[PDB]
């Protein structure tokens, strides 16, 4: 019947914005590659997915409801 | 087979490969590649993005499997796979480069893929 009255709250989550990713392997010497953080060796990652170093946390967005340390 | 010219050999490598689906575009699938065995081809091109992803793309081969190509210009490869396999004589909404792909086992290995590839890796 009725129509819809008015809020004001409009907002999305954020658009995932582009952004130069992968600096995840340093450059110091040829031809290694310095890792910071552990490309996670999960129990179905293939080692081809990094995780997060949060700071203050420790997650993957393959093993988001499990393998998440709070170091 | 072939007529064992570098660029129109890799093209037949992508023929099958499209089929395949072995076309690790972007470089988070591109790391993923060549962190994995499962590749077995690797070519490269000019400054995309950055001057440093040519280097690392290096680094990778270095530490992980060396199997490198280098064929200059993003749009070349760009061309080369469109939206999910190159599409239309046109297309002007996208033409963008890939900057590097890596393909898996050349794609197919049914028929000329292995012999025209093979010529040229164990000299390069």
């Amino acid at each position: 019947k009725k129509s819809y009255t008015t809020p004001k709250k409009n907002k999305h989550k954020r658009k995932k914005v582009k952004l130069a990713v992968l600096k995840y392997y340093k450059v110091d010497e040829n031809g290694k590659i310095s890792r910071l953080r552990r490309e996670c060796p999960s129990d179905e990652c293939g080692a081809g997915v990094f995780m997060a170093s949060h700071f203050d946390r420790h997650y993957c967005g393959k093993c988001c409801l499990t393998y998440c340390f709070n170091k | 087979g072939g007529v064992m010219d570098v660029n129109t050999a890799l093209q037949e490598v992508l023929k099958t490969a499209l089929i395949h689906d072995g076309l690790a575009r972007g470089i988070r699938e591109a790391a993923k590649a060549l962190d994995k065995r499962q590749a077995h081809l690797c070519v490269l091109a000019s400054n995309c993005d950055e001057p440093m992803y040519v280097k690392l793309v290096e680094a990778l081969c270095a530490e992980h499997q060396i199997n490198l190509i280098k064929v200059d210009d993003n749009k070349k490869l760009g061309e080369w796979v469109g939206l999910c396999k190159i599409d239309r004589e046109g297309k002007p909404r996208k033409v963008v480069g890939c900057s590097c792909v890596v393909v898996k086992d050349y794609g197919k290995e049914s028929q000329a893929k292995d012999v025209i590839e093979e010529y040229f890796k164990c000299k390069k």
